[PDB]
């Protein structure tokens, strides 16, 4: 739904979509040779399956190609200030490929709008969809158009065939967000039986380890999934299938 | 003397096809784009879809499908204008328009300014 | 501490009392005068038109700066870039690479043994690649700077009264390590010593086995 | 989208001054700056006056102006004379299935 | 110590190896460091 | 210490936080590390 | 006068103008879109001011 | 403004401290003044000398 | 599909047969510059 | 059997225009350049400007501000001379001259190379 | 620049040596390495034998070479005939408003 979404949104009011209550194969993600662009900032894009996650977020672009660059942690430039922040400690992957054949019309394909005024920069995920008059000078604008008052929108257009930097590229980003929490979005593994008092090596809703898996006596409450040490190790474990 | 000019009028009945062409003059006729508006009996000014003279890219309206082919020439600098399976609104004054900015790499400016024109040219269709 | 290009102490100065003398890496210049002969310097390569060339002069009233391609005089007694207008008498000066001057002025009663520090004065960024210089004509003195280190010491104006050449000699050595003009007795290690290589030497085996190129 | 919102018609006298609404869908005009108007005289071809909302070609008397706000554009004819007496249309990019509306249009009539 | 996270699995599990290596060296050198000066703590407080 | 400038209000004042996090952490590593050096010849020359 | 300059010269005699005297506003520069590169080793384009 | 701790900016020089006026003998050339650490120990305004 | 060069002394420049070797790029490696011990 | 071959003579009187076209043989005609070289009477070899067969692109002498505009037929491989407002020492035998070497991209030889020649075209303006 | 200077004619004998001058300006000739000479047997076409000062095409006789020096391009035909009497242009690119200027022309006549 999200990746073959109808239409999206421009970038200066981008959608957000929450993913959630699944299992996720994202391995067919990588194998589709259809992305032009596949970079992760810190994940295998292999071994992604492998993960546990509370809540997946599908970010999704229509910003230009020589552009693609920005969408990444440390960025600057035109879309990566005023447009969308990635933070600095990203954790996702941001999945790119031109849609030449989506929206691109002779004449250019308008429908697509970024900022290009902003008084200070974004913050990471903050979204601004004012469509105030840029005041650029030391006299009030009042919503009029002018010398020094500028409408902060411009449309990128996509020239049908015009474009090696120039065309549409559909990023979707995901943000990979876990509390720690009930993850929910985990992919395609086979909960196998469960074996006890001997060491073994477990797969507890992405938390991993090694150790030996014993009946305790601890008394957990509703909302908890696992306890912790004074080391912030892994100390107890509720099973996500007994409770 | 930058100036465009279609053929004369015609005069159809339904279902057949029309030919409408569009010299260009005055200028480089690879830079900008053709843009294509006519005028529906009553009813205001209706575009079609255009043509890159660089290319030959064409695209027209949705609620023309099928009914409309625009090809041209570049050694005679002639853009030319179809429309089949002619319907007795097609009756209208079909007009060719050039953009006003030169097809640029790398560009902003969006190419729907219509700003040069041909005389006219009247369809009658019953 | 600092590192930039001095007079070595205790170093050879040439005494004059007219010809073209070289600019190696900068000019220390002093001169004890009583009518006041000299009026001024020549900067740059050849000395010649057709390339730029720093002349400074001193005609009664004030002092002239200029850069262009000059027909100088074979005994000197277009296309210009920049210009300016501002034995008793001990005029010290140091010319180094822009351009930059100092001066320190005393009077005297051949060279007077003593120190004194050098203030800058004007700033001249101008880019000649100079290598000779000439003095417009009385005795005169010239030496060549070096890159070698000094310990300054500067008192409680910001005046500097003494200073260490720091390769002038083993004693000078210690007190560059130490920081201070004063050593107490002892032994102190200040620097390393290390034989320097000799010749290159490259070596690849015997060349037999070559490949059937014929 | 649909076709723009302009006046039937509206009169006026010469020296005075006349103004023409144009409303559209906030797809239409309010989220473009895209504004240009046109003007017919009777068996003529149209003659562009009005592009970038507010903005002009080199030659337009300087008679003509362009506004914006909302969903209304709107352009000011001040020192009006016979010599204006024409229609006028309205155009805007949309952001939707089509590229270009045009308003129903206005007669400007010079008593 | 500037790592994407402080559990090393969850550095396997996230990471490939051509960035991986980059990321456990970062946590390599603070936590030798950190040991590395606990044993001096201790040498010194085991003389006295 | 290999940043660029050894003082902090530069660093701040001439890089936006993404790049100047990286030069700060370098003087930061260092010169922690230089105060790690004095407080352990103090602990021994303290025992002295 | 230095980025507006009529003839720049080729680059391996490339040509160099000392620039001092006054005050700077960088933030034209950077703001432009003009510029295909404008990365700064040292200096956020940013905070330039 | 004197006597008052406040964040101070000299000619890009960037710090917080207490201005004062100071009794320091500067000579006609010297833009400012260092500590021992390598600190900015005193600075002459470029508007008033 | 193939046809012959016509190869003859008399010719000129262009059309002189050229023996042509093309080197393309461990087991092969340059010779030793080597100095006195 | 690459050559050139251009119109034959003119005559002329000042003020006119002039349609001097030159044919191609025995190559690709989208590859290489077209230069253009007059020859006054009694002074030497003098080139004009030129047009790209690939895209058209043109550009002249400064000394032949607006009396000049190159065109081309890719179809049969002919490009055509214009020179207007005709002046006496207008006469000139002109010449199409190709470049030595082909459009080629991200290249280095540089595209004046003349080597390949048209039989001549003699104009005479009174 | 302006047109290039060539000697307006050169005389000698066949089998005698015969050198022709090409002075320009530093901007036309002096700051590069692009001077190529040409031929006209009247009534005919041009012929390219000299370009990259001293480089030569296939299939022109060894006879005619091409030098450079300072302002000075210069053209050596050694061996001549009757069967070298034509006209001979200097041709360079240039630095400037152009890119390629000719000489005047030299003519050759065999005696
Ligand atoms: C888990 O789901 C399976 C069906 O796939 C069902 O048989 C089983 O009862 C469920 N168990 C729990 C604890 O939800
Ligand atoms: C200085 O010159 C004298 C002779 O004039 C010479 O004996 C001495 O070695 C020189 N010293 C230096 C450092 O050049
Ligand atoms: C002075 O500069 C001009 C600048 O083109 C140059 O032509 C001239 O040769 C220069 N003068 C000398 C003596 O070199
Ligand atoms: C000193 O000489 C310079 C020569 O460049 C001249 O321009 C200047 O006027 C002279 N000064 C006086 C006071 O005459
Ligand atoms: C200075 O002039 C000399 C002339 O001998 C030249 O060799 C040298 O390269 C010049 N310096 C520079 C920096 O060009
Ligand atoms: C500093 O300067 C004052 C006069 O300005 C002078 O009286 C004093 O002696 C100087 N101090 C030193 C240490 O030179």
């Amino acid at each position: 739904e999200v990746f073959n979404a109808t239409r999206f949104a421009s970038v200066y009011a981008w959608n957000r979509k929450r993913i959630s209550n699944c299992v996720a194969d994202y391995s067919v993600l990588y194998n589709s040779a259809s992305f032009s662009t596949f970079k992760c900032y810190g994940v295998s894009p292999t071994k992604l399956n492998d993960l546990c996650f509370t809540n997946v977020y599908a970010d999704s672009f229509v910003i230009r190609g020589d552009e693609v660059r920005q969408i990444a942690p440390g960025q600057t430039g035109k879309i990566a200030d005023y447009n969308y922040k990635l933070p600095d400690d990203f954790t996702g992957c941001v999945i790119a490929w031109n849609s030449n054949n989506l929206d691109s019309k002779v004449g250019g394909n308008y429908n697509y709008l970024y900022r290009l005024f902003r008084k200070s920069n974004l913050k990471p995920f903050e979204r601004d969809i004012s469509t105030e008059i840029y005041q650029a000078g030391s006299t009030p604008c009042n919503g009029v158009e002018g010398f020094n008052c500028y409408f902060p929108l411009q449309s990128y257009g996509f020239q049908p065939t015009n474009g090696v930097g120039y065309q549409p590229y559909r990023v979707v980003v995901l943000s990979f967000e876990l509390l720690h929490a009930p993850a929910t979005v985990c992919g395609p593994k086979k909960s196998t039986n469960l074996v006890k008092n001997k060491c073994v090596n477990f797969n507890f809703n992405g938390l991993t380890g090694t150790g030996v898996l014993t009946e305790s006596n601890k008394k957990f409450l509703p909302f908890q999934q696992f306890g912790r040490d004074i080391a912030d190790t892994t100390d107890a474990v509720r099973d996500p299938q007994t409770l | 003397q930058v100036q465009l000019v279609q053929s004369g009028a015609e005069v159809k009945k339904p279902g057949a096809s029309v030919k409408v062409s569009c010299k260009a003059s005055g200028y480089t006729f690879t830079s900008y784009y053709m843009h294509w508006v006519r005028q529906a009996p009553g009813q205001g000014l209706e575009w079609m879809g255009i043509i890159n003279p660089s290319g030959g890219s064409t695209s027209y309206a949705q609620k023309l499908q099928g009914r409309v082919t625009m090809t041209r020439d570049t050694s005679t600098s002639t853009v030319y204008m179809e429309l089949s399976s002619l319907r007795s609104e097609d009756t209208a004054v079909y007009y060719c328009a050039r953009a006003n900015h030169e097809t640029t790499m790398d560009t902003y400016y969006y190419y729907y300014y219509m700003d040069v024109w041909g005389k006219g040219t009247t369809v009658t269709v019953s | 501490s600092t590192q930039d290009l001095f007079l070595p102490f205790f170093s050879n100065v040439t005494w004059f009392h007219n010809p073209v003398l070289p600019f190696n890496d900068g000019v220390y210049f002093a001169s004890t005068e009583k009518s006041n002969i000299i009026r001024g310097w020549i900067f740059g390569t050849t000395l010649d038109s057709k390339t730029q060339s720093l002349l400074i002069v001193n005609n009664a009233t004030n002092v002239v700066i200029k850069v262009c391609e000059f027909q100088f005089c074979n005994d000197p007694f277009n296309n210009c870039t920049f210009e300016y207008v501002s034995f008793k008498n001990l005029r010290e000066f140091v010319f180094k690479n822009y351009f930059k001057i100092y001066s320190k002025h005393t009077p005297i009663n051949d060279l007077p043994q003593g120190f004194s520090a050098l203030e800058p004065l004007v700033d001249l960024p101008i880019g000649i690649n100079i290598t000779r210089f000439q003095t417009l004509l009385a005795a005169y003195y010239v030496g060549y700077l070096q890159p070698r280190t000094f310990l300054l010491k500067y008192n409680e104006n910001g005046t500097i009264t003494d200073a260490v050449d720091c390769a002038l000699d083993p004693l000078s050595e210690t007190k560059c390590t130490l920081k201070s003009f004063t050593v107490e007795k002892g032994i102190y290690q200040t620097s390393n010593f290390r034989v320097q290589p000799t010749e290159s030497i490259v070596r690849f085996p015997n060349i037999t086995n070559l490949c059937p190129f014929g | 989208q649909s076709a723009l919102t302009q006046p039937a018609s509206v009169s006026g006298s010469p020296g005075q001054s006349i103004t023409i609404s144009c409303t559209g869908t906030s797809s239409d005009v309010g989220g473009y700056k895209y504004v240009s108007w046109y003007q017919r005289h009777p068996g003529k071809a149209p003659k562009l006056m009005i592009y970038d909302v507010s903005n002009r070609p080199s030659g337009v008397s300087n008679r003509f102006s362009g506004s914006k706000s909302g969903n209304t554009a709107s352009l000011t004819i001040s020192g009006l004379q016979a010599e204006d007496e024409a229609d006028y249309y309205c155009s805007s990019y949309t952001s939707s299935s089509t590229s270009v509306v045009f308003g129903g249009g206005t007669q400007l009539t010079v008593l | 110590f500037g790592a994407i996270s402080s559990v090393l699995n969850d550095i396997l599990s996230r990471l490939d190896p051509p960035e991986a290596e980059v990321q456990i060296d970062r946590l390599i050198t603070g936590r030798l460091q950190s040991l590395q000066t606990y044993v001096t703590q201790q040498l010194i407080r085991a003389a006295e």
